[PDB]
């Protein structure tokens, strides 16, 4: 198939990450977000995939041209100039989309599920309309794009991108099939493809929903990106359990890089990823955090609920939690309590935060 | 031969969670461009067969109470009366100290009304109900969240004949999710409990009508339910207002297509539904946002951004300022670049049939961010916020106030 | 001969002090026992060769404000006026409207009054100040502390001549530890500045301050006189307390017969307290310091009082306590309740105490201060009103704390 990831820019929610590399590129579980998305579409079948890219295209380019001989797809770009949102490189990619008459998967870069491809494009034909879209249960849907699925079939009756009078309770999973008869239809003016161009599907009857089966998150926050490798870690449990390093003092599901080292006396508790390269040294708790690529976490620290990232240096006696995210290359400081601090990359901690605030 | 009794309050009894006004009595408050109670008697006079309308309260007769009976007795072609208690009697015991007045002409049955519900008022429906039923009290039910039917009447009914057999008035636990609406259609036979009430405190003249007559007659044969799925909404507060006017301007579009305002590219442009007055001047620079009802008089400059907001009659906004979440008393002026801006009491939108809360102006000591109330005569100096503040009537400002009650 | 303006408000500086305000005028205030402007008629009916008094204000003339005007020509010997503005010309703007009637029979010099402040008015010194010297303008000082001094009206004086060198009404940064009392002494040819005032708006409304004060600072017309004796001003409703209490401080020398005595058959004083002789007080009923008790307040056995205003009409049941707080016309406090405040005083020379600004609220908290009850209000039995502001006309029955009740 074609495959258009809309891969966002400037990536203002999860900040202090995004400020150093872009939001497609930052691992989760220990490979970038458009990794897992890249990985599925390869498994999946489709022949080559484009991302619409529009910030930071040095980077994400780079690697996109080292993993195209190695996922062996083409993974071909849409630059752009200016952002165009999410229903402009609909637009732009009207020709590179619109060759073959046949359907494509567009996919939000931020979603981290258990995709079934197979289902949603053989869901798809046997309706044939012009759009079939992935739908998930949630308990708060005034905060994203909800749907009113009828029975059996799963015709998409109204959709509004925040109900605010509670309409139903499906919202969407961030993937969807689209036929290319929808590309033609709108301009190169940038919108977005939830307030005018589903909204006039729902009119006609030719969106659909498939509901899914379960783990669905976006990733745009960094409380939902803690909850989010939270859920991968038990997907993980369920699915393939040697991939997950539980030992002597391991709590819980732990997913360790083989490069990454700990230390003795040190207990890594439940629902914790470590990236690559990282060194923990002896006498750490760490729970429900995440350590990117590199960073260095000293003696006898206590964290919980936190991020950090590329080569930060936690000092000794630290305590953190309440979701405090570090920015790349922070220096904590010795026997210091973060207490959601995001802290903005290249900074020198020298004081206590004990209330959530951004340090810059 | 129908009638309809409204059950309006008095000046203590409006005990007003956050204030809608201070001068106006609450009866007379436009909710969607008319008062809080024309909608009841446009509602009323639409049924056939409805003869009287009373109100019953304890106000004195002001001026406006009796320009309003005047003026909805000229509109209707109906008799409005206003039958004024020597006290308040509650709920109950104005409708059995009236009786006489009440059941002059017999009537073959009285609807009760309370003065402060937004309703889709199904009258007739409730009236075929009671025609095939016969039964001294009928009451209008609505279907509440779990949390929410604590703070109304909730209602235990038999799912098969439609009858009460519980009735709690404002529960501490969970009972039922059926609550009562506030209306209620009585036959010439339910002023018979009304007086053993009365008896048994005579062993003056109070009688809760939900608390001695409802809570004690069910299970009895005596009570029951007509279930609604229209709108509903109880008001209290100045939020609870706003959200009266946003079902009623909802409500609107089917039945007073004439009352909303279209886009009419000369003028004024509108999104949402929005009520203006006839007489209101509006400059065509000025756009005017969903649930906005104008007064008449009401001067709007170019510029002006009304959102949610309710203007009362005579008020002036000058140019460039922005009007959100508020009710402009009337007489008042808001100055050149000045913004009165109010937060939003919006129900719980991921919860099926949230109804609304309204704000009680004090949470535990802390003042909460609600609806911004300027009474009436309140002069807003240009180029200032208004935000969360309740500003009392003539009262000429000078700075930014925020999350105030400015005396 | 001489003559004093007093210059009383209207209905929108009432506004500031509008619990209280809703029933009386707000120059009508019965601070210690006496509305608020019989304090500044005293006074200036106390200096020999006081003509004539001229009120000018924009308040209607309703029956409160000529029955007192009739009260004051009787009891001070002297006419008594109401010069009804026809605008609100501001603080100079009145003065300089009124020439004709205020030069009338051409004084000597005049008194320019503010009727929101409480003062000892050392009229006679400043009389002699100004017959040694005989300057347009004289204005009263008093030191304040310097971080208090901002709230105020800043004076830069010059100390061997007094002649006021430069003036800010409120400055954001600090000038001066002498602060304006709002007494002046003008002379004649102080409404000649007035006038060129009024020239320069037209190319009616003179703000005193920052118009003429402001202006001419330096020139060699405005002079100060200082004093440290009693000062306050009364812009709140619960300021009105702190007047109160200054006012009871000095009737021990100018009135110790209004200060009420222990005489062990009565009720236990303590401190300086007024009672009118009309009320009716238990004597198990203790009144402790800086109470007034106004003309028909039945006080009941027990009651506890301190540092309290009841108005006039008002009935304190059996046991109550009442501390720092104004009980209005007519309420009625039942047995056992509780209406407590926090002392809050203006106080210019106290490094802790509030700027006294319009907002009574800081994050949503209703900032600690005197509980004020309107007119009308009864407060049930057993029940505590705590730091609080009740409107008028208002039936309790729930313990309230930290709120406005309206
Ligand atoms: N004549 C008269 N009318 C009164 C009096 N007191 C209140 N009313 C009016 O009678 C109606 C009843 O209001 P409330 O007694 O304050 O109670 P409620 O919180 O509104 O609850 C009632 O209505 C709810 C619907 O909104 C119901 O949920 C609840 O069961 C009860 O019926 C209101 O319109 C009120 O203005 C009175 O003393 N005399
Ligand atoms: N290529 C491209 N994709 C975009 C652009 N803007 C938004 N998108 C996509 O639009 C979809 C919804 O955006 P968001 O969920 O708000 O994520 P985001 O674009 O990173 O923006 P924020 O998280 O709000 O800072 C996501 O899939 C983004 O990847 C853009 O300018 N270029
Ligand atoms: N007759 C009359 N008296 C006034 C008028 N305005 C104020 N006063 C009196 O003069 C005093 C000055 O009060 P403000 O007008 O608030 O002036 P201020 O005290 O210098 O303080 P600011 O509000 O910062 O200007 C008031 O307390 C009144 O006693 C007026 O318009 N007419």
């Amino acid at each position: 198939m074609k495959a258009l990831i809309l891969v966002g820019g400037y990536g203002t929610r999860l900040r202090p990450l995004t400020l150093s590399t872009p939001k497609p590129l930052v691992d989760f579980c220990n490979k970038p977000i458009l990794l897992h998305q890249v990985e599925a579409l390869a498994a999946a079948g489709v022949d080559h995939v484009i991302l619409a890219v529009s910030y930071m295209s040095q980077v994400l380019e780079k690697e996109m041209k080292a993993q195209e001989q190695r996922l062996g797809i083409r993974i071909s770009m849409s630059h752009e100039e200016e952002p165009l949102g999410t229903a402009g490189p609909l637009a732009l990619a009207r020709d590179l989309l619109s060759e073959t008459a046949d359907p494509f998967f567009v996919l939000n870069s931020d979603v981290i599920c258990d995709f079934p491809f197979q289902a949603m494009v053989q869901f798809h034909r046997h309706h044939g309309q012009e759009g079939s879209i992935l739908v998930t249960k949630v308990e708060e849907p005034s905060k994203y794009g909800v749907v009113v699925c009828e029975a059996d079939t799963g015709r998409i009756h109204r959709f509004v991108e925040k109900p605010q009078v509670f309409v139903s309770n499906k919202i969407n999973a961030g993937m969807y099939i689209l036929s290319p008869a929808v590309l033609q239809r709108i301009q190169l003016q940038p919108t977005s493809i939830e307030k005018e161009v589903f909204p006039i599907m729902a009119k006609e009857g030719q969106l659909y929903a498939m509901e899914l089966q379960g783990f669905w998150m976006d990733i745009g926050q960094p409380k939902d990106f803690l909850t989010g490798m939270c859920l991968f870690l038990q997907s993980l449990r369920q699915k393939q359990p040697e991939r997950l390093c539980s030992g002597p003092g391991i709590v819980g599901n732990v997913l360790v890089d083989p490069s990454a080292r700990i230390g003795q006396n040190c207990s890594i508790g439940p629902n914790v990823s470590l990236g690559p390269g990282v060194v923990v040294e002896d006498g750490v708790c760490i729970r429900r955090c995440t350590v990117l690529r590199d960073a260095r976490i000293r003696s006898h620290s206590w964290l919980e609920s936190c991020i950090v990232g590329w080569r930060c240096r936690v000092g000794q006696w630290v305590r953190m939690e309440n979701v405090t995210v570090l920015g790349e290359d922070v220096i904590v400081n010795d026997e210091l309590y973060l207490n959601g601090a995001s802290v903005l990359p290249h900074k020198s901690i020298g004081e206590s935060v004990p209330e959530p605030r951004i340090i810059m | 031969m129908l009638k309809a009794v409204i059950l309006i309050g008095g000046p203590q009894k409006g005990t007003r969670f956050r204030p809608l006004s201070f001068e106006v009595p609450k009866p007379l408050f436009p909710v969607a461009g008319v008062p809080m109670i024309q909608h009841h008697i446009e509602a009323c006079a639409q049924v056939p067969g409805m003869q009287e309308i009373l109100l019953i309260g304890f106000y004195q007769p002001d001026e406006p109470l009796t320009q309003f009976l005047e003026a909805a007795q000229q509109e209707f072609n109906l008799p409005v009366r206003y039958l004024q208690e020597f006290a308040p009697l509650g709920t109950g015991g104005g409708l059995y100290h009236f009786r006489d007045q009440i059941l002059a002409g017999s009537p073959e049955a009285f609807f009760v009304l309370n003065a402060d519900v937004c309703s889709d008022f199904p009258l007739s429906a409730m009236l075929e109900a009671h025609r095939r039923q016969r039964h001294p009290f009928l009451l209008l039910g609505t279907t509440a969240n779990r949390t929410q039917s604590l703070n109304y009447g909730c209602i235990v009914e038999n799912p098969q004949t439609h009858e009460v057999l519980h009735y709690v008035e404002k529960p501490s636990t969970f009972i039922s999710d059926i609550i009562n609406c506030g209306i209620y259609l009585f036959s010439p036979e339910a002023l018979k409990p009304l007086r053993d009430v009365f008896q048994r405190n005579q062993q003056a003249g109070t009688i809760r009508l939900e608390q001695d007559v409802f809570s004690a007659l069910a299970g009895q044969g005596q009570i029951y339910v007509h279930l609604t799925d229209g709108i509903w909404s109880q008001i209290k507060s100045a939020g609870s207002a706003l959200y009266a006017s946003r079902l009623y301007l909802s409500r609107y579009q089917d039945t007073h297509p004439e009352r909303l305002a279209k886009h009419t590219p000369g003028g004024p442009w509108i999104r949402g539904n929005v009520y203006i007055h006839p007489t209101a001047k509006v400059a065509p620079s000025a756009v005017l946002g969903p649930n906005v009802s104008i007064g008449k008089g009401v001067t709007v400059g170019e510029g002006v951004r009304l959102r949610e907001s309710i203007v009362l009659h005579g008020a002036t906004l000058q140019e460039h300022t922005c009007v959100l979440h508020s009710i402009v008393g009337w007489g008042s002026t808001v100055g050149r670049w000045a913004r009165v801006e109010g937060t939003p009491s919006d129900p719980n939108p991921n919860d099926p049939r949230a109804r609304m809360d309204s704000e009680s102006l004090f949470k535990d000591g802390k003042l909460l961010p609600a609806i911004t109330i300027l009474g009436c005569r309140v002069r807003i100096p240009a180029e200032v916020l208004i935000l969360n503040s309740i500003v009392l009537p003539h009262k000429e400002l000078s700075r930014s106030f925020t999350n105030q009650i400015i005396l």
